[PDB]
């Protein structure tokens, strides 16, 4: 707080300014380091509130874009709700939980002129899962089509007048938010915010929206970043995550024949400013997988309404007026198969990167640099396991290859004995669904996949015992999550470091199967053959979740 | 137009060179004698674009602006050219009929300036279009006069799209006279370096969908040119494309595409492609205990499978045998292990007698006037590792005699330059490939630093040793920051620090006679410095016991004084 | 600069090297060019053979990048650098640096000295050599100019008509009209077929229905009228398809733009104002298919269910292709700018109406955009916005209740050009701009005549004007102080009246902090802003015991081997 204090205002603001509103000692702790970081650099304390005050105030979004992702929160969750567990579904209608929830739902958008025509439509009670479901896409579609004709560009001089007349304000060289999570030791190369440009993009998501703000650097360097004002509070967890595979990543890098191939994680960086609003380095024009879906689907006569609806109706035709089951699995292949045979067929995600980059050349080098990362994705998958992988949490990048993901988030109870988080992940072990299979190889799917995936293993476990001495307190605060998740959490007892000790053996012993050569010849790599072998299979794929989306 | 009395030399020697002119209203009137004298039929000229043109056109300029010129010239009157992917702006007509509601209806009050107005648009806009495609076709021709990379965004969305009318009893004759175009037109095509050469005509085969089937060898000797990432295009279509009929196809597309990743030496898209292209496992065992760096082992499987070859089994693929023993030299040269092949280098391998020159030996003074009875017979088709040995010769023959010949300095030159044509035969992207190079010029201002350092000593017999020789301290310690990096290769690796070592010993034998004077104090005993720091980096790829093996040449001269027994004791107890 | 080496004299000429690497670095990026021969390479060809230096890194890519001429003399700086930290300070422009090094050497009638002097660069280091450059980042991505466009054709060999690309060379060809050491008619011969794309782009939008030449009149008076909604209907729609939309509307951004560049070429300019000038008047009837189009903002609140045409491309790209297409450089085609807008105005101020026409139609729209290119970067563009701009204040200087709706933004705007532009920039602009500052003042002042009219544009146009007495760069300051004298003479008040409102926003950032803080450009600032404040009548006469001390202390501190400072030390700074 007295030397560096930049390397902690960021965090420092939003913690003390969540715990000293929602809720003693430890807000009179975060009052004392925003003091004496006030005493000592004073200019930087107000010129940094100057950054944090006005990136609150002028983006607070607008009146359309929280109908929009209040729409497709209503969607994600209606569907959710739609095949979560309700019933054998023989002609469903809302229960009276979605009722009270959107009933209480009216305050929270804006007070005047949705009321009537929002409200014109589900007090009816006419919402059958039928009308409801329908009615919603019928809403999305218009919304995100009157989200089409808006303006691209915003002139920063209109939407926020402060931040264009920040660079004659021209004092102490902000640095750039961002820089001082990686290390780079020597502290006196960061680049520093020379001036704000003009012309904010604006950015229709497919389940939200974002602006972001690009910022000129004095060395001349030009990068931006996604400015989001909902942030859902699991934000922490995936920075925290972030904070991980970043470091490893030292003596990663230093240990030779990863280096020879550069695996690098690759995983980005998020700074705070409020307990509700995060910027982070959306760069210009990488987008996810699901963006791909939507583009193939639209760009044909379709739209991914119909594949939901193809095995929702096709599934529940097996069941109403005539009921077989002669099981849900062996009905899932052969759904799955219409789906990958009538509809998205193979090569779908190959024949959008070949025909999007010109002089093949450059698309070569591009998936030999896709498929490393992506190694080096599903391990940070297959450690510490995870959760699902829509394909709209993951994120390509267009120019190198590289590969990232939101939703960073480690989550169960079906065995009470041993609580809490780190147990199984249903029914594949990570995603390795065809259609980025066809991309990615056979040929650099075992040479480059499957030679990284044991790389990392035995570049972790043997520099000297890091995986412990992190994961210690790295998943510590997971079990504090799972604790503080519920209203039990007031069990902090000497139980708890065995308790980290069980899993720390877990995730170490985990990494271990693919990450040793044993006694005999093996061919090499047999656990990742094994685990590549059973998370391709079609009978594995098929009775997973259908959010999951394993034909694309 | 019908007299066939004179010879038709000149509408083949001048004229193909007529479009070579640079001269508006000459190239007009000599393409315009061409196209107002063949045939209309676009197949029976795509024919003769192929089938005719005789002329080499040996190295210059790319002769397929010409070409199309001879398929330009045969397309229609249309007058509309509908563009149809672009979704055109806003509409006149139709935006303005979107208004039932309120019936403001102007009723005929065309009398302002309006009247002037509004009819000189349809008058004008109904003729400023008019669009033919002769007319359009026309202003882009001298657009590739200029700049030749138009013709190859013009022949690549041409080129398989007149083909979509090639049909069938015509195809083997156009892909057997194409065969006859891209590799053997009696004639070899130096006509540029690193430009469009031929990857017009080499690109579009890629979009063509499949006229490519036989040739194979064709789509591998286009590679002293350019197309290196464009070939594989060809070569990675098949495998999804084809069938379980003619494996012969399909396994040939595999193995020289295999060794085109070995002229590019990426490994990570070799072993793959091995194991998922082999027939035995030892062959998926060993290469995969190879690509980790752990060639021992590998070493062991290979051993195994040779005596698990040639039985009864499945046949090895007549080129796995080749794979294992040269991979049993690879994984045999990693290590160490110099002494064990040089017989086996004997019986066969003529050019491998000269990699294995590092026989736990630092003088050559046994064989000097033995080796370029080999070496002066092995430079035919030279590379810059050949040159390099050809340049070591006289760079110890400088060394053993008094001012010796002084050749090498107008002997290595041409080493760099034959390395730079081999830099120029690779493509534009950083290729693992290049890093050998780099290493190359590593060692070849290595070697002319060389010609600098004991010919200043041999000069310097002006005994004054120890007080004005401190350029062994400055340039001796620049020896000492091009350390290369600690992942390249274990190759390079034993090749700098032998071949420093011969430097080295250069400036122990040479300094024989001085020796005795003295013997402040010289003594140099810093090989020490390649062998521990060699352990070191030996140690941290893998094999310990290479490390420890190569603590074994470090009991000459006491190897002791400053900080050569800490590292030593150091590396050899934490090993 | 080529006339001294091995001259002793230069330990005087140190006083002066980064006030001038600086100036030459701070524009070498963005003086784009001339007829292309020795433009940037002066500049370039400056920064290299001059006598601590992050600062020659960044032209000296330039050198080996483009030039064949400057190789050596890169190159022989290049080499003599070469202790430590040398490391960190080639550290962002290595895969720049190391791409060229990978250009130049190479076997031919080419050199036969720079390539060695290659091979002992990147040799005489090789554990430099390649622990820098990683797998490669920068690909291409089938970008603005790369994309094609299918065009039907037909082939007189084959029977049905085959679709092919129509644009292969717009790439070369647009090369080829900038390039100026040309043959005419190559670059005629490439005007004839660069705007032939153009014209296929717009021609299904040049049929004109039957009975139209009327319709306009019904558009136009459809705008004065209430409730205009629409059939209620409930039908799907296609889409966005966001990076194919935004390739072809840039695509035709540089076919038009293309244009407006191929006025200044002679034996082409007759040609390019006919084509030219038939667009500028075809492009003002489709603004009014923008306008009741897209009056659907309003005329009730949702009413959600409409139409909503099927996502065509807007023809609201002329206002992306006057302002920022016509900021030039040749500025021949700035007259063909003042020209169109003038064209324009006459178009749209004659089709629509007379004073109707500043509330909807294109003028507005499109000087928004001439307020946009005021706060930009690359004097060029502001260059464009000033001068947009009094094509704006001379054509709607009398038939305007529009300039003193628009005031508060065009204040702002020529107040900011004035506010950072840098001071290699040619001073042209910001003395081009404080008159025309003055012109504008005058014109939306001529009618306040008492004290009392200070209501909402009066009131926040001088509390902008007068609360920016400080910053720094005087010709702002200066202009402040000529604009509050020039506008106290029309119905002329006392400066103190044209304060009394904002008195009070301007002295407490300066008695906020007592002094000593803060460098040097806001305290001359605050300083040079009570110049201003004690030179009139009745102001400002208490309380400012403690500045007087702290600026008298702060010249009787002999500034010259004390504490002068607060963190740049004399040492570092001079």
């Amino acid at each position: 707080a007295k030397s560096y204090p930049q390397a902690l205002h960021f965090q420092l603001r939003t913690t003390k300014e969540d715990f000293a509103v929602i809720q003693r000692q430890p807000w009179e702790y975060l009052q004392e380091l925003n003091n004496i970081l006030k005493t000592a650099y004073p200019l930087l304390a107000l010129s940094l509130e100057s950054l944090v005050a006005q990136i609150n105030d002028r983006f607070k979004s607008t009146t359309d874009e929280d109908l929009f992702r209040l729409i497709n929160v209503l969607l994600i969750d209606g569907t959710l709700n739609y095949n979560r567990l309700p019933f054998p579904r023989k002609n469903p209608k809302l229960p009276e939980n979605t009722e009270k929830n959107l009933v209480k739902f009216s305050t929270t958008l804006l007070a005047p002129y949705i009321r009537p025509k929002f409200n014109a439509d589900f007090i009816d009670n006419k919402p059958d899962y039928e009308t409801y479901i329908k009615r919603l896409r019928y809403w999305r579609r218009r919304l995100e089509n009157k989200l089409d004709r808006a303006s691209k560009k915003e002139n920063l001089e209109v939407l926020c007048p402060h931040l264009s007349n920040f660079h004659h304000q021209k004092f102490e060289d902000i640095e750039i938010p961002g820089q001082y999570l990686l290390n780079k030791d020597n502290n006196v190369h960061f680049i520093k915010i020379a001036r704000f440009l003009p012309t904010v993009d604006f950015v229709r998501g497919t389940h939200s929206s974002y602006r972001r703000l690009m910022i000129r650097g004095h060395d001349g360097s030009v990068h931006s970043f996604a400015v989001q004002y909902p942030a859902v509070r699991h934000s922490r967890r995936e920075e925290r995550m972030f904070q991980l595979y970043r470091l490893f990543n030292k003596s990663l890098s230093k240990n030779v024949e990863t280096r020879r191939r550069s695996i690098q994680f690759n995983l980005p960086i998020a700074i705070p400013l409020s307990p509700q609003v995060r910027i982070m380095n959306d760069s210009v024009s990488f987008t996810t997988l699901h963006e791909i879906h939507n583009e193939f689907c639209k760009k044909k006569g379709f739209d991914p309404d119909d594949i939901q609806d193809f095995m929702a109706d096709k599934l529940n035709a097996a069941h109403d007026d005539a009921l077989p089951a002669p099981d849900m699995t062996i009905l899932k292949v052969e759904i799955f198969n219409s789906i990958q045979t009538m509809f998205v067929p193979s090569n779908v995600l190959k024949d959008h990167f070949t025909s999007l980059f010109t002089q093949f050349e450059d698309f070569w080098l591009f998936r030999k640099q896709f498929a490393s990362q992506y190694s080096s994705f599903v391990f940070m998958s297959y450690m510490m396991m995870i959760n699902n992988r829509t394909p709209h949490k993951i994120h390509v990048d267009k120019t190198s290859g590289n590969v990232f993901t939101l939703e960073m988030l480690p989550s169960d109870l079906s065995l009470p004995p041993d609580s809490p988080i780190f147990h199984n992940n249903e029914p594949v072990p990570f995603r390795l669904t065809p259609n980025i299979q066809s991309l990615i190889g056979d040929s650099a799917l075992e040479g480059i996949f499957a030679v990284n995936l044991f790389t990392i293993s035995r570049a972790l476990i043997e520099p000297d015992n890091e995986l412990n001495t992190y994961l210690a307190l790295f998943i510590r605060d997971e079990i504090i999550s799972w604790f503080s998740n519920l209203h039990r959490p007031i069990i902090e007892n000497p139980q708890l470091r065995e308790m980290v000790q069980t899993n720390v053996d877990l995730i170490i012993r985990k990494v271990a199967q693919l990450g040793h050569l044993n006694s005999t010849p093996t061919v090499t790599t047999q656990f990742i053959l094994d685990c590549i072998g059973s998370a391709v299979s079609p009978r594995n794929l098929a009775r997973t979740d259908v959010n999951f989306m394993p034909w694309f | 137009h019908f007299n066939n009395t004179e010879i038709t030399v000149r509408m083949e020697q001048p004229f193909l060179v007529g479009t070579r002119v640079e001269d508006i209203g000459i190239r007009k009137r000599f393409m315009t004698i061409l196209d107002n004298s063949l045939e209309r039929d676009i197949k029976e000229r795509l024919y003769y674009v192929i089938r005719d043109q005789n002329w080499e056109f040996i190295a210059d300029y790319p002769w397929l602006n010409q070409a199309l010129q001879l398929l330009y010239g045969s397309f229609n009157r249309e007058k509309e050219l509908s563009l149809k992917n672009i979704y055109c702006l806003s509409p006149p007509s139709i935006l303005q009929e979107y208004l039932p509601e309120n019936a403001e209806m102007v009723t005929e009050v065309n009398d302002l300036e309006l009247s002037n107005f509004v009819k000189g648009h349809i008058a004008s806009m109904q003729g400023l279009c008019r669009i033919i495609s002769s007319d359009f076709i026309d202003s882009l021709i001298e657009i590739f006069y200029q700049d030749p990379k138009a013709i190859h965004r013009a022949w690549v969305t041409l080129f398989p799209q007149v083909y979509k009318s090639i049909p069938k009893n015509e195809k083997y004759g156009f892909v057997r006279s194409i065969i006859t175009l891209l590799s053997k037109p009696y004639h070899t095509r130096q006509i540029s370096s690193r430009t469009n050469v031929i990857n017009m005509l080499l690109d579009s085969i890629s979009k063509i969908e499949s006229l490519e089937l036989p040739p194979h060898l064709v789509k591998y000797l286009a590679i002293s040119y350019n197309a290196w990432y464009q070939s594989i295009n060809i070569l990675e279509s098949i495998q999804s494309n084809t069938s379980i009929d003619n494996t012969k196809i399909i396994e040939a597309n595999e193995d020289a595409l295999l060794e085109l990743y070995v002229n590019l030496q990426e490994e990570d898209m070799f072993y793959g492609l091995w194991r998922r292209r082999a027939k035995y496992t030892e062959t998926n065992i060993g290469l995969s205990y190879e690509q980790i760096g752990l060639w021992d082992k590998a070493q062991q499987l290979y051993e195994v499978a040779q005596v698990k070859a040639r039985s009864g089994a499945l046949p090895y693929s007549q080129s796995e045998y080749a794979l294992w023993e040269d991979n049993w030299i690879q994984c045999a040269e990693k290590l160490q292990h110099w002494d064990v092949l040089t017989e086996l280098a004997k019986h066969e391998g003529f050019t491998d007698l000269l990699l294995e020159c590092g026989w736990r030996v630092a003088d050559w003074n046994s064989d000097r006037d033995a080796l370029e009875q080999s070496v002066k017979s092995v430079m035919d088709v030279p590379t810059p590792r050949r040159q390099m040995f050809k340049t070591f010769l006289a760079l110890q023959n400088f060394a053993e005699s008094r001012k010796g010949d002084q050749e090498v300095r107008k002997l290595c030159d041409e080493g760099i330059q034959l390395s730079l044509i081999k830099w120029v035969s690779l493509p534009i992207r950083y290729t693992p490939a290049h890093k050998w190079l780099l290493h190359g010029f590593q060692q070849y201002m290595e070697f002319l630093e060389a010609t600098q350092i004991y010919a200043n000593l041999h000069t310097t017999t002006v005994q004054n040793l120890d007080s004005k020789a401190q350029e062994i301290k400055r340039i001796l310690q620049a020896w000492r920051d091009r350390l290369p990096n600690t992942w390249d290769d274990v190759n390079m690796w034993n090749d700098l620090v032998t071949w420093r070592q011969h430097a080295f010993q250069v400036i122990n034998n040479a300094y024989l006679p001085l020796i005795p004077a003295l013997q402040a104090y010289r003594g140099y005993h810093e090989i020490a410095w390649v062998i521990n720091r060699f352990a070191h980096v030996a140690r941290k790829h893998n094999m310990p016991d290479v490390c420890i093996s190569q603590l074994a040449r470090i009991y000459t001269l006491p190897n002791i004084e400053i900080q050569e027994a800490f590292l030593k004791l150091r590396e050899q107890a934490k090993c | 600069f080529r006339s001294i080496g091995g001259g002793r004299f230069e330990n005087l000429y140190r006083s002066i090297k980064p006030i001038l690497q600086v100036l030459l670095q701070s524009l070498n990026q963005m003086i784009l060019t001339a007829r292309l021969p020795h433009e940037r390479e002066l500049y370039v060809e400056l920064c290299i053979t001059v006598p601590y230096l992050p600062f020659l890194m960044k032209p000296l890519v330039f050198a080996l990048q483009q030039y064949p001429d400057l190789v050596s003399q890169g190159l022989r700086t290049l080499e003599l650098c070469i202790a430590e930290y040398f490391d960190p300070i080639i550290e962002p422009v290595i895969d720049d640096v190391s791409k060229a090094l990978f250009n130049l050497l190479q076997p031919q009638p080419f050199n036969h000295a720079i390539s060695h002097n290659v091979v002992r660069i990147l040799g005489k280091l090789g554990g430099r050599n390649r622990q820098f450059l990683k797998p490669p980042t920068d690909l291409t991505e089938k970008t603005e100019l790369d994309i094609d466009a299918i065009a039907d054709f037909k082939i007189n060999g084959m029977p049905e008509d085959v679709p092919l690309s129509v644009t292969p060379g717009i790439q070369s060809a647009l090369n080829i009209l900038q390039s100026y050491k040309s043959d005419i008619h190559y670059r005629k011969s490439a005007y004839k077929y660069l705007t032939c794309v153009l014209l296929l782009m717009t021609k299904s939008s040049a049929e004109f229905p039957t009975n139209y030449t009327e319709l306009l009149k019904t558009a136009v008076n459809s705008i004065k009228l209430e409730r205009i909604g629409i059939e209620k209907n409930f039908d799907l729609e296609p889409t966005v398809n966001k990076r194919d939309y935004s390739n072809q509307e840039n695509l035709f951004l540089r076919l038009l733009e293309s244009v407006f560049y191929a006025t200044s070429i002679k034996e082409l300019k007759d040609d390019a104002m006919d084509l030219l000038n038939n667009l500028l008047d075809h492009f003002c009837l489709l603004q009014v298919n923008t306008t009741l189009l897209n009056k659907r903002n309003y005329n009730g609140t949702f009413n959600i269910d409409l139409k909503n045409p099927n996502f065509m491309l807007d023809s609201s790209l002329i206002l992306d292709a006057i302002p920022f297409a016509l900021s030039y450089y040749i500025p021949e085609v700035r007259e063909v700018g003042v020209l169109a807008y003038k064209r324009i105005y006459e178009k749209s101020c004659l089709i629509y109406g007379e004073e109707l026409a500043l509330s909807h139609s294109f003028i507005p729209e499109l000087a928004k955009q001439f307020i946009h290119l005021c706060y930009d970067e690359t004097y060029y563009n502001k260059r464009g916005g000033v001068l947009g701009i009094k094509v704006l204040i001379d054509n709607v200087k009398s038939s305007s209740v529009f300039l003193k709706k628009y005031q508060y933004n065009l204040a702002n705007g020529l107040l900011f050009v004035l506010k950072d532009t840098q001071s290699e920039a040619p001073s042209a602009i910001t003395d081009s701009a404080e008159k025309l500052l003055i012109d504008l003042l005058s014109i939306t002042f001529a009618d306040v005549k008492e004290e009392d009219l200070g209501n909402k544009v009066l009131e926040n146009t001088l509390t902008d004007i007068v609360c920016e007495l400080s910053n720094a760069n005087p010709k702002v300051r200066n202009a402040c102080q000529k604009s509050l004298h020039t506008i106290s003479n029309l119905t002329g008040i006392p400066i103190v009246k044209l304060m009394d409102h904002s008195k009070q926003f301007l002295l407490s950032p300066i008695f906020a902090k007592p002094l000593r803080a803060l460098p040097f450009t806001m305290q001359i600032g605050n300083v040079d802003a009570i110049t201003f404040c004690l030179s009139l009548p009745n102001t400002f006469l208490t309380f400012n015991e403690e500045l007087f001390r702290l600026l008298q202390e702060s010249i009787v501190l002999a500034d010259a081997e004390d504490e002068s400072l607060s963190t740049n030390i004399q040492k570092t700074t001079e």
